[PDB]
């Protein structure tokens, strides 16, 4: 249907993207990295703080287990933290680990995630 | 709680004992009749009697019924509880009195910038209501907090008409004043605009 | 043993909330306790109440009223945790927020003396 | 070119991760009662720099420590205020999350001065909050908040570590500093507790 239209440039929602990986022995597939970084922020940071910090997972590449994932603009550290606490999810213990922060997906892509061929 | 302070409008009841239990917080309030397949000329007009102020609530209504409602019920208030864009574009337009929380059942604000400047311009109001909020799980509360949020930007911005409401369909989910006033302080909005949200905003809607 | 209060510029900056609840069932002190911390975590988060740091100062079994005590700056955020209450333990509740001071002693005289407090 | 320090690594294998992530790496040996001079001794052989960690100690152990070890950096991570003054008293070279185990920061003014005046530092530690439910790690972090507040207003020396039991523990150095960050630090603050307050409280060891 006709959704809505984007935003003013001063209304439109700020964001800043995050590339981070995922260390483990066991794998894990593009929605249950959607599901842990819910998961967590909604424990970490609440109803109301993951609305604020608005967690979106852009894309995970499940075979090198790197990822990008936004952010409202001012609030990257409070994402970062509930990455962090991160500690294992469906029986995998795992490490995430942010790489580097960008305003925009192609920046994050060509400075932190080439290296994981991902052009 | 009747006089000292401001005067508080409950625009959004729809229970019996919700309206009792809201008469006793709120010095004004205003009972919805939901009608989703035609306005019952009967039961409006009654409940009208009963409860005083009242207004015909359409929930997601055909374009056709909204068009008849807004002529036949010139002196009824009209507000419009609908997901689809092209109803709630169609309400705007017709002058209805506000549409109702259109981010339920839906994945975005309901509303965008040119909406909110169509809304001004019919001078259609947007409601906010807690009541979604009660019932959903962590994820959906999440979802529907970033909605409001933007809503409000959207509706401060473009001076558009709003109010928040419990849209009571239950005794137990009425508030208080003073507390249905932090729903609107934390999706945005300053106490002074929180408080005119159920004050100053409700007698401009009522003004007609 | 025991820790010293902290210089007035260090020490914790807050309002007390006097607050009365709605029922048909009764609750206990640690009935309230516990409801308050499970809405808080649930709606502000881990950190959310690290900061707001919400604390039932004192609850009235017979009058269904209490203190819960909150940092200074976020009172309006616990105020909506507590508003998103509606049952605990299988009885239907709504908490009303009676109002709001610096101090104990105030907020009793202000709020909770018409319930026999103090 | 801006060096990072994890100063309280407690694992083998965690050590092979910190030294991937970190230029320096502090391997703690945690002690109960006493401190076995030959594990210590061969502990400073495999990894270089090591500290001595005494787990709630009782004063007499920590006099001791201090006595024939000042050599080795001397770390305190216990939950009882008289041990607490004690070893910032000693001149111990750190005490490590106070908070744990207790319902307040384990640290208020008057504390954070005499670890001013005696050059102790007070680290925060992620791995508490690691694995701890959220009541738990609700509270602990409103005490690391005031505990930061305090060792920001005193100039305390102080430091973000994973005290790392396993290799699952640790962390990448930019994503400890949003620990700080979430406490109250500024970045630069943060940073500066994972490089600039470690190598000055690895001074001494010179
Ligand atoms: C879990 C929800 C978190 C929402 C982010 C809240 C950020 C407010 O947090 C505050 O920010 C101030 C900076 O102005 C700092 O000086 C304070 O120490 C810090 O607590
Ligand atoms: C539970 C932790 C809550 C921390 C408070 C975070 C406040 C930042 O949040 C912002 O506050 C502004 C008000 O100045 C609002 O206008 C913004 O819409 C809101 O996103």
């Amino acid at each position: 249907m006709r959704k809505l239209k984007t935003l003013p440039p001063t209304l439109r929602d700020k964001n800043r993207y995050i590339a981070f990986e995922i260390i483990s022995d066991g794998d894990f597939t593009k929605d249950e990295v959607k599901e842990l970084i819910w998961k967590s922020s909604l424990e970490v940071l609440g109803e109301t703080g993951t609305a604020i910090v608005k967690p979106w997972l852009i894309k995970f590449d499940p075979n090198t287990k790197t990822g990008i994932v936004r952010s409202d603009r001012e609030y990257v550290e409070y994402l970062r933290f509930a990455l962090m606490l991160v500690s294992e999810f469906n029986g995998k213990r795992l490490i995430i680990r942010t790489l580097g922060v960008s305003g925009t997906i192609k920046r994050l892509k060509r400075k932190f995630l080439a290296k994981y061929g991902w052009k | 709680v009747g006089g000292g302070g401001v005067k508080f409008i409950e625009m959004d009841i729809r229970d019996k004992e919700a309206y009792e239990l809201a008469k006793e917080w709120f010095d004004e309030v205003v009972v919805s009749i939901k009608f989703n397949e035609e306005v019952d000329k009967e039961k409006l007009r009654e409940a009208r009697k009963e409860y005083g102020k009242v207004a015909i609530l359409l929930s997601n209504p055909k374009p056709s019924l909204v068009r008849d409602t807004v002529q036949k019920f010139k002196s009824y208030l009209i507000y419009v509880e609908s997901n689809d864009l092209r109803v709630i574009r169609y309400s705007i337009e017709k002058g209805v009195d506000a549409i109702i929380s259109p981010w339920v059942n839906r994945k975005d604000p309901g509303i965008d910038h040119v909406l909110a400047k169509l809304m001004v311009k019919k001078n259609v109001a947007l409601g906010f209501s807690l009541r979604p909020l009660l019932y959903s799980n962590p994820y959906e509360r999440a979802n529907l907090l970033r909605f409001m949020m933007k809503a409000w930007k959207l509706v401060e911005k473009y001076k558009v008409r709003r109010f928040l409401t419990s849209s009571a369909q239950e005794k137990w989910d009425v508030r208080y004043p003073r507390d249905l006033i932090s729903l609107g302080v934390v999706i945005g909005m300053e106490i002074p605009q929180a408080k005119a949200s159920i004050s100053m905003y409700p007698e401009i809607i009522l003004k007609r």
